[PDB]
């Protein structure tokens, strides 16, 4: 909605990563 | 929010639904059960299907 450490940089999303999904329903 | 989207909603609905169809199950026996009322669980399953 707009018209430094920068840490966004890490965050990283797993959308359509099957492999990470199951990991964190394991455990 | 643990699991991602094409999973988040499709497992923690199914917990929903499965958890929900033992519980409706055996809340709907406990009264018949009760009263002496013999009812397979075909009759009920279809019912909470």
């Amino acid at each position: 909605k707009g018209p430094v450490d920068e840490l966004i940089c890490r965050i990283k999303l797993h959308e359509g990563d099957t492999e990470f999904w199951k990991r964190r329903f394991l455990g | 929010r643990i699991l991602g989207i094409p999973w988040g909603f499709l497992i923690g609905a199914e917990l929903t639904i499965v958890q929900s169809r033992i519980s409706l199950v055996n809340k709907i026996q406990k009264v018949y059960r009760s009263q002496g009322v013999q009812i397979h669980n075909r009759h009920i399953e279809i019912i909470v299907r």
